[PDB]
RNA sequence: GCCGUCGCUGGCAGUCGGCAGAGCGAGAAAGAGAGUGGCGCGGACGCUACGCCGCGACGAGUAGGAGGGCCGCUGCGGUG
RNA sequence: GGGCCCGGGGGGCCACGCGUCCCCCGCGAGCGCACGGGGUCGGCGGCGAUGUCGGCUACCCACCCGACCCGUCUUGAAAC
């Protein structure tokens, strides 16, 4: 989820 | 117009000469067929240096190219016309070799069929 | 529709970049680049329309087929191979042929073609070696160079320009009737004009060096007491 | 002898090797700096 | 050369039944399939017992 | 439907793509911490000798824990007591090599088989060259070449040895699971000594080859591996 | 059953032929002619055969109907396909696939029905 | 590199195809489970399972033992 | 030196999200390149019909190294  | 095989790999043979029998040269009663020498003081079965050699299993041929003639085809003895249709779905990997006894009247109508079936014959000019 | 950009890190050594993974991330500014989320054809006929099928099924199936083969990665075609060249060979360097019909003949190296073959031409009026290709392995690079930087070698002297052309004259019915042997290689007026043009620029520079033309006219050959490993050429 | 098998087994050797190449080009640049500051110490 | 001893290299277990009947050589096919394709060590024992000689699988009594 | 089963299978194919990035990151920061370990264990062995030379005393370094044993004789004419020990050292073949941790019960075997082996204290570079180039694992009782970390993790994983670097660290720094790590390694098969032995039949102190050549085992490893 | 009478026919048949390290079979409806459980043309409940047409041209296809199983006379059905080289290789293909009739034999049937077309052209 | 023996008491009946969905090499005991509420009609080979395929290790030998011989000789019942 | 080189005031990091509670103070798509699960060329050139191309084996000959005559009893046989 970190790269959204 | 040669009938090429499916694939023609490189054939490598670990030995070409025959395996002559010990002392098959000094005598005529001793044929060239091989017999493993089993005598006590024998110099061949002790594997001395510079002597005759022995058929080990190491000399075996590559299974991929074993029994394979120099034309890239394996072989099959054919005794009559009917034994070709057995060979018509192995066309590009096996060949036919009409037997020695099939007379020339039948061998002509065998090479005739194998020509239509594109089966390769090793002795197609045999008898005539 | 982003314009392509070259690599942002120079290659320190083959397979290793100059910058690290984090350095590359910072350089690329990826911190602000977060992203998240045929065969048939109708054709009229003289009736109705026919759904013509492209690449229809084959009409023959051979009794046996060779199975496919595994996939390699490190093998590339010769056209895509990388062409090496020893540092001892530079434009204007004098080379000696050892295998061609011009055995032991000194020639003036011009450049290297795309394929890899060395495009060389000794003065035709001196050694009779025109513009031709020669493999670098089979040529000895003499340690005698002449400034050839100011020589506009025509661009059309590619590998295709120098590729052989089959005479294609085995026989025919016309030829069997009026036979003319198997033909020859008739030097094209192009290969001749190009040879003359290249010589017109190479010869003035060669003649500047004293005795250089005579040396080129000479032929290298081993003599008694001469060993290649003991003399520097 | 195979860079990417060494990275298949030890992904650290990539930075271990980028170092000691940078570190070496900079130690050879420091040496050529000393040795080209001393050719002006026996010329001055 | 290596200094091993090949005295016991050839394990002597039965790779297959010695009989040639075809109502046993079909059971051994079905159970050789179950034996290799399941993780139940039951089929492996049934298969290993279908090989055994007539003196190693003896009769049972009803009692 | 199958629009559900597709995106589901792609979630599985994404969890199996993140469980690999997390493991490559773990292997990376492990090797990065073993570089630090080896640098410390190297610099402090020089500290502990400079601080003794400043005061005038002597620093006796710790007797080494790890030995590398090489078989330098054939199989033709061995005593039975030396043939049982050359096979509990797994040296069943000339030029075979193995790692051995030292204690009383081990040195007293390397004393029994002394005329048949040439053992010593391996460097860290020698364990690198060995584990990488001649490193084979005894998987399923099969000498399987160690080509990927998933061959070491699959067997020695339960000991938190999951890469060729954890393996090297377990061998070099003799660890709790040394018996298991050293026994996972199929004994190394080394070539003939390039250059050549000095004299195979006499101890190393007799200007020969046999016996213990403590520091100098690495000179032989480089010309044999 | 098939596997039962195959365990009887695998070695002591009369069509079995064993020489030159090869082992073919001369069964009527065996295509590829080789001795195997899969291609045997007498053991199974549904077989396929591709013979040449009795005259010069054409290829006959011999399916074995299901109902008549112990009645050799009314067991096989035969269909002569005297068409071009491609429609016959799309008819055998449909005969087998669209019918779902012994479907592992299809490429064998095409490969044989092509050997026949090839062995019926004018020679060179 | 090739032949062979041994071991893995290894793998393959999954050729599961418009009644289709093409996978089980991956470090971590176990379901690519169910339901219950918030156009173009197409897809190599295989499998004599006593068969085929993959991996490693191994390979001396008299006396002696065992196996495999699509090695050979003569006749018999079948079958080509 | 070690402590993530404890804490305060020019180069390399497999570090780079927002919203808190809190002690320490689960799918982003593409596009290529390759030291990446064992070789390919989408590189070429020469000669070839009455004298030449190929044939390892098989016939004769030459030369270099090796090379004592087999069976047998025997601790031991090329054995005077
Ligand atoms: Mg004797
Ligand atoms: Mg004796
Ligand atoms: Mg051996
Ligand atoms: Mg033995
Ligand atoms: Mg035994
Ligand atoms: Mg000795
Ligand atoms: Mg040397
Ligand atoms: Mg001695
Ligand atoms: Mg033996
Ligand atoms: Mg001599
Ligand atoms: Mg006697
Ligand atoms: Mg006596
Ligand atoms: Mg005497």
């Amino acid at each position: 989820r970190g790269l959204r | 117009a040669a009938l090429r095989p499916l694939v023609k790999p490189k054939i490598v043979k670990k030995r070409t000469k025959k395996f002559i029998r010990h002392q098959s040269d000094r005598y005529v009663k001793i044929k060239r067929n091989w017999r493993k020498p089993r005598g006590i003081d024998n110099r061949v079965r002790r594997r001395f240096k510079g002597q005759i050699l022995m058929p080990n299993i190491g000399y075996g041929s590559n299974k991929k190219t074993k029994h394979m003639l120099p034309s890239g085809f394996r072989k099959f003895l054919v005794h009559n016309v009917k034994e070709l249709e057995v060979l018509l779905m192995c066309n590009k990997s096996y060949c036919a070799e009409i037997a020695h006894n099939v007379s020339s009247k039948n061998r002509k109508a065998i090479v005739e069929r194998a020509a239509q079936l594109a089966i390769r014959v090793t002795n197609p000019n045999a008898r005539l | 529709k982003g314009k392509p950009h070259c690599s942002r890190n120079p290659v320190l050594v083959r397979g290793i970049g100059r910058y690290s993974r984090s350095a590359m991330y910072s350089r690329k500014a990826l911190y602000k680049r977060k992203y998240a989320a045929l065969a048939t054809v109708t054709k009229p006929v003289g009736g109705g329309t026919r759904v013509v099928k492209l690449r229809k099924m084959p009409r023959y199936y051979p009794t046996e087929d060779v199975p496919r083969k595994l996939l390699s990665h490190g093998k590339k075609p010769f056209s895509q191979h990388v062409r090496k060249l020893r540092a001892s060979i530079t434009p204007g360097t004098i080379l000696i042929i050892l295998t061609g019909r011009h055995r032991g003949k000194r020639v003036v190296f011009l450049k290297q073609l795309s394929s890899g073959l060395l495009l060389v031409t000794g003065p035709l009026s001196l050694n009779r070696v025109p513009l031709r290709r020669t493999h670098q392995k089979f040529v000895i690079a003499t340690s005698t160079k002449i400034d050839i930087s100011g020589v506009k070698i025509p661009k059309h002297l590619t590998d295709a320009y120098f590729k052989k052309k089959k005479l294609r004259k085995p026989r025919h019915q016309e030829g069997e009737i009026f036979d003319t042997e198997k033909e020859k290689y008739e030097i094209t007026e192009q290969r001749k004009v190009d040879q003359k043009a290249v010589d017109s620029q190479i010869l003035p520079k060669i003649k500047a060096v004293p005795q250089l033309q005579g040396y080129l006219r000479s032929v290298f050959a081993l003599t008694n007491g001469v060993y290649p490993h003991k003399l520097v050429f | 002898k195979n860079l990417r098998i060494m990275l298949k087994l030890n992904p650290y050797a990539k930075t271990m090797r980028r170092n000691t190449i940078l570190r070496q080009a900079r130690n050879h640049k420091l040496r050529v700096e000393r040795a080209a500051a001393a050719l002006a110490a026996k010329s001055d | 050369g290596v200094d091993i001893r090949h005295n016991k290299d050839r394990k002597v277990r039965r790779k297959e039944p010695k009989s040639q009947d075809i109502y046993l050589r079909l059971l051994v096919k079905l159970y050789r399939f179950l034996a290799r394709r399941t993780n139940s060590t039951f089929n492996q024992v049934v298969l290993k017992r279908l090989f055994m000689s007539r003196t190693n699988r003896p009769p049972l009594s009803l009692s | 439907n199958f629009a559900e089963l597709k995106i589901k299978r792609l979630r599985k194919k994404f969890a199996q793509k993140m469980l690999r990035k997390a493991r490559r990151k773990l292997i990376y920061e492990k090797a990065k911490h073993y570089h630090k370990e080896y640098r410390q264990m190297y610099r402090t062995e020089i500290r502990m000798a400079r601080m003794a030379r400043k005061a005038g005393n002597f620093y006796v370094p710790a007797e080494p824990k790890l030995a590398f044993v090489i078989r330098i004789r054939g199989i033709n004419g061995v005593s039975p007591k030396v043939r049982k020990v050359l096979q509990l050292l797994r040296l069943r073949q000339i030029f075979n090599g193995t790692f051995v941790k030292l204690n009383k019960a081990s040195i007293n075997m390397l004393r029994i088989v002394e005329p048949y082996i040439a053992w010593g204290y391996p460097n860290l570079k020698s364990v690198n060259e060995l584990i990488y180039k001649r490193g084979y694992g005894k998987i399923n009782k099969k000498r399987i070449a160690l080509t990927d970390n998933t061959l070491i993790a699959r067997s020695l994983g339960k000991y938190n040895i999951i890469c060729m670097e954890d393996l090297i660290h377990e061998i070099y720094t003799v660890g709790k699971h040394f018996k298991e790590a050293n026994n996972f390694l199929w004994p190394f098969k080394l070539s003939s000594p390039r250059g050549g032995m000095k004299k195979k039949t006499t101890h190393f102190v007799e200007g020969g080859d046999a016996g213990n050549r403590e520091d100098q085992i690495n000179r032989l490893i480089r010309r044999m591996n | 059953s098939a596997h039962l009478q195959w365990m009887v026919v695998r070695n002591c048949s009369s069509f079995l032929i064993k020489r030159n390290k090869q082992t073919y079979s001369t069964e009527p409806n065996n295509l590829k002619a080789r001795n195997s459980f899969r291609y045997n043309g007498l053991i199974h409940r549904k077989t396929v055969g591709v013979e040449p047409a009795a005259d010069g041209k054409g290829v006959v296809v011999v399916m074995k109907r299901r109902s008549g199983q112990r009645k050799p006379a009314t067991s096989y059905v035969r269909t002569t396909i005297n068409k071009n080289a491609r429609a016959t290789l799309s008819s055998i293909r449909h005969m087998i696939r669209k019918n779902k009739y012994h479907p592992d034999l299809r490429m064998a049937a095409i490969r044989r029905a092509s050997a026949i077309l090839r062995s019926q052209k004018p020679v060179m």
